[PDB]
RNA sequence: UUUGCUCCACACAAUAUAGAUGGAUACGAAUAAGGCGUCCUUGUGGCGUCGCUGAACCAUAGCAGGCUAGCAACGGUGCACUUGGCGGAAAGGCCUUGGGUGCUUGCUGGCGAAUUGCAAUGUCAUUUUGCGUGGGGAUAAAUCAUUUGUAUACGACUUAGA
RNA sequence: GCAGUCAAGCGUUCAUAGCGACAUUGCUUUUUGAUUCUUCGAUGUCGGCUCUUCCUAUCAUACCGAAGCAGAAUUCGGUAA
RNA sequence: AGAACUGGCGAUGCGGGAUGAACCGAACGUAGAGUUAAGGUGCCGGAAUACACGCUCAUCAGACACCACAAAAGGUGUUAG
RNA sequence: GGCCAGCAUCAGUUUUGGUGGCAGGAUAAAUCCAUAGGAAUGUAGCUUGCCUCGGUAAGUAUUAUAGCCUGUG
């Protein structure tokens, strides 16, 4: 119920996770997935690396430009397995898609913005507890993507400033809880919580 | 069939103190310190009274059951490691060409340096990992002596000296020429 | 230095434990149980609110923090008077769980006037609030 | 096949000039209804004696309820059935408050561990085991010990919104 | 090339909308573990407490929100100014010192609404340009045609010329 | 045509390092048969020259394992086009 | 390639088997409302990321009749006997 | 009397809820109460390695300062 959607991407797996972001496009609905280098993917690496071998020899063979693209960062590899879950060659299908932005890392506008969680695509709750798993930033790098230690550096840029921000915020919290703690105690307090509230 | 519970027992002695926060197995003794990553596990460390500690598994199947009796020896090993610590002594053969080896610097980080194996001109390096300490035995020849805390460091240190001596495109039945680990044993003596 | 293990604390599943169910006739109220069939199932018999006596599925039912004493497949007469002899259900009723219950229904059963005095007495309470954050 | 039941079959024949009142054979069935039960009587009877359902009667086919529906048993269940290659022979062991539910776990797991369909099996006798220690069976040994606790970790919960603000916990 | 160009005020006009109608309400990590508070010996520390869904929290009374008569506070927030900070991943925003100014349902009063006739979204958003009002600001290039050959099928390219 | 399985005889002693008969179970469409669905108001019917690309059932070239591998010289098998 | 009985396509659209003469469902004047068949209910795509007991992890997993293939022979992989 | 609606009482087809009275079965089976026997996943009690101000101890014991099962009413 709300005009803007933000989802870290983290612990997510893609299907599950693209899934849902498909058909919440559809219905009408401003999407952005930011943190794609975090998301996983059921299955050993090992599994999953000669997956992408396997798309990477499928091309035009008479003019290899025209055939079908292999994008390698994160954000594109998730982006694909979304194109998939929609109509992409109508008009309402490209309208859905427009709906839509993905991100490697927590770029400006979103970093002072609340972000949400699927937990039916959640990988800590969908698998079961000893079976293996692969993360898209990995695997990315090892098909020749070269802006991994970018987006590890600048990651950790922004972790440092929102815990700055929390502490103040953490601090701010208690002289509030301790205000209603306080007020809780007049005939206004106690007629809110026969009342209900 | 899935067992409803299984458990086994960590015998800690008298000396160490050995911490345990999520599975990161810290285990500070006498000789120094280890630290163990075993997030990868899925197991319950429980204590009792100190000198004894029980790890536990729940509907658990075959093979999840195994890992905890793994997870068990590789606490008990840091426990004997950092208590008695771990020695290798590796002996050198041959017939006609002697194995020359000798302990070289190289930008601070230490290699046994391996010089006319079976009359080679390559010189083969070996770098010497953090911790391990190696020592040629006097009044012993031909010998060599590792040692240190941690077995896993020690125990692959040795093995990949054994591994830099191999004799290619020859009869190895014939050409038995190399550096062989000749007994694996504690630092300490009495246990 | 003592050796400082953690625990992972749990909520166990045996003879005494009780518990409030999720979903079914019953539906939210308390129960006990009596006796264990396997990793899934067990048997409840809560004598008290209005629920027979059952072999019921684990996934159909939530544990509690609590547990009374009881022998091993205990009938009805008995649990009846265990569970008065407990005193569990003002121990229930006195904690944050079932008073967070408790206002949720209170939150539901809310005519149109009455969540009106609410704004009119929360406008009245945040005024004394604010008051003391601005001097201290 | 279903949510089972247990009913008592009985017939006899039809009677003749030569020969009045046969001789009253009875079986327990298993089933969903009493239009099935009355089938695998007839079923069972051609396996025996020299009998059809043209040739013979139902004399009377009553409902079994089970005697003390809310205490904890531990079953001995024999059973034939027929795999690809051949027809073998069985002793599964079962634990559970009723007959009935015995015999509708032991469908559900020939499906599972062997893909034994409902035609392909043969309930020959369920028994009730009395005592204890006359269980050869592990699986049905392991809950038989004495005060028996087990936690249940890695909890979840279903959501109802498809979205969520917190970030969810595996606790209990 | 008939007072052209540009940014800022308000005045009228067009032409649209993949679809406002209280608030996109900011740690990170773990999940066979943690959050929030507290006390020390600041640690993989002791003690307390929470979850079992945001069914939350914040805002929410006045003609689509009027005109006035008071009380208690020295709070609560908009609107244009103003002092100082931080933000380069796509920063285009965020905090912040100081006045000015409107309101204040934190509490008590005095007026007004009818007739849109028993319902008819009963119109209150935000893009892109035009056109005149009146206050600042700034005073060039490119192609053809001629010319070069580090270039050349033609185009293209590379040079020179008040 | 290519591959297993069982292993007769061999390989001075010795079934299985390696040669390997006959049986029994398959894959291939680079052979030839069998058939006549498409084309008789026409799809240019051998080979060579020229030139790209693909397959691996790998002759060589890289790293390995076996040997009835002292060395040299070989033989068998694995990853790999 | 040639026969026996029945049902069909030919002469026949409509729903299902992605696609298809013959398979499954059902056979058609023109409209409204209800209900189902065969088939289905993560997203494409209208409809349960339903409930329940189990099995399986694969450095070629497996996924719905007709149908678009796989065998002998092996495996202290794991599960019931 | 033309264009378009809303609200009532009615009829035909239908869909989705709340709710009363009866019948059948081992005249439900259970639970629950009156009752005879029985025992192990053994309560109190008793006795022994006993011993960190008292619990453990591994035998006995058939309800006692837990209880449980089977027949019959
Ligand atoms: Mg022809
Ligand atoms: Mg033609
Ligand atoms: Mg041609
Ligand atoms: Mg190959
Ligand atoms: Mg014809
Ligand atoms: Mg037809
Ligand atoms: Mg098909
Ligand atoms: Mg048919
Ligand atoms: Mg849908």
């Amino acid at each position: 119920v709300e005009p803007v959607v933000v989802i870290d991407g983290k612990g997510h797996l893609v299907g599950r996770l693209a899934s849902v972001v498909a058909k919440q496009l559809l219905n009408g609905q401003k999407i952005v997935v930011v943190r794609a280098e975090e998301l996983n993917i059921s299955g050993e690496f090992f599994r999953n690396k000669l997956k992408y071998h396997d798309f990477l020899r499928k091309a035009t063979a008479f003019n290899k430009t025209r055939g079908p693209f292999h994008f390698r960062a994160p954000s594109r590899i998730f982006y694909k397995a979304l194109r998939g879950m929609v109509s992409h060659k109508t008009a309402r299908g490209k309208a859905a898609l427009e709906r839509l932005k993905v991100f490697e890392g927590i770029p400006p506008p979103y970093d002072k913005k609340k972000r949400v969680v699927v937990p039916q695509a959640l990988r800590v709750l969908r698998l079961k507890p000893g079976r293996k798993y692969t993360t898209l930033g990995k695997l990315s790098t090892s098909v020749g993507w070269k802006y991994e230690d970018v987006v590890a550096k600048l990651e950790a840029k922004r972790k440092v400033s929102s815990a700055e921000y929390y502490a103040k915020k953490r601090a701010f919290t208690k002289k509030v809880a301790s205000a209603n703690a306080t007020a809780a105690e007049s005939d206004v307090a106690k007629q809110l919580a026969a009342l209900g509230y | 069939m899935k067992y409803i519970q299984t458990e086994q027992q960590i015998e800690v002695p008298e000396g160490v103190t050995v911490s345990i926060k999520s599975r990161i197995v810290k285990v500070v003794g006498p000789r120094g310190t280890l630290t163990k990553n075993l997030k990868h596990i899925d197991v319950t460390f429980t204590k009792v009274n100190n000198q004894l500690i029980k790890v536990a598994v729940h509907n658990g199947g075959r093979k999840h059951v195994a890992a905890l009796r793994t997870v068990k020896s590789l606490v008990d090993n840091m426990i004997t490691g950092v208590t008695k610590g771990y020695k290798y002594k590796m002996r050198y053969v041959y017939a006609h060409f002697p194995i020359n080896v000798n302990i070289v610097e190289k930008d601070g980080a230490k290699f046994i340096e391996v010089r006319n194996f079976l009359g080679d001109k390559k010189i083969r390096n070996v770098p010497v990992r953090d911790g391990v300490t190696i020592e040629f035995s006097t009044n012993v020849k031909d010998e060599i002596v590792l040692s240190g805390n941690s077995v896993e460091d020690v125990s692959q240190n040795a093995a990949d000296l054994q591994q830099i001596c191999r004799v290619r495109n020859k009869d190895i039945r014939k050409f038995l020429d190399g550096i062989y680990v000749s007994h694996k044993g504690f630092i300490t003596e009495d246990l | 230095t003592d050796s400082i293990v953690k625990a992972s604390n749990w909520r166990l599943v045996e003879v005494g434990r009780v518990v409030l169910i999720k979903k079914g006739q019953s539906a939210g109220k308390l129960a006990a149980i009596v006796e264990i069939i396997d990793q899934k199932k067990v048997l409840i018999d809560g004598p008290k609110a209005g629920v027979p006596r059952q072999a019921i599925n684990l996934g159909q039912v939530v544990l509690t923090p609590l547990t009374f004493a009881l022998p091993r497949g205990a009938r009805t007469a008995t649990v009846s008077k265990k569970w008065a002899a407990a005193a569990v259900c003002e121990k229930w009723a006195a904690s944050s769980w079932a008073k967070k219950i408790a206002q949720r229904e209170r939150r539901a059963a809310l005519t149109d006037f009455e969540r009106f005095q609410v704004m009119v007495l929360r406008k009245q309470k945040r005024y004394t609030v604010k008051k003391a954050l601005a001097k201290a | 096949m279903a949510h089972f039941k247990e009913y008592q079959v009985i017939g006899r024949r039809l009677p003749t000039e030569s020969v009045p009142e046969p001789k009253l054979f009875r079986m327990r069935i298993f089933a969903s209804n009493e239009v099935i039960a009355k089938s695998r009587y007839w079923y069972f009877l051609q396996k025996l004696h020299k009998v059809k359902k043209a040739s013979g009667e139902i004399v009377s086919i009553n409902q079994i309820n089970e005697a003390h529906p809310t205490k904890v048993k531990n079953f001995g269940v024999w059973v034939r059935y027929d795999s690809r290659s051949g027809t073998h022979n069985m002793y599964k062991e079962i634990r559970d408050v009723s007959r009935v539910a015995a015999v509708e776990t032991l469908y559900q797991d020939m499906a599972a561990r062997h893909r034994a369909r409902f035609r392909s099996i043969h309930i020959l006798k369920v028994a009730e085991i009395e005592k204890t220690a006359d269980v050869k069976r592990q699986y049905v040994k392991q809950f038989l010990t004495k005060d028996l606790k087990f936690p249940l970790p890695h909890r979840v919960q279903k959501s109802t919104k498809t979205f969520s603000y917190k970030r969810p916990s595996t606790f209990y």
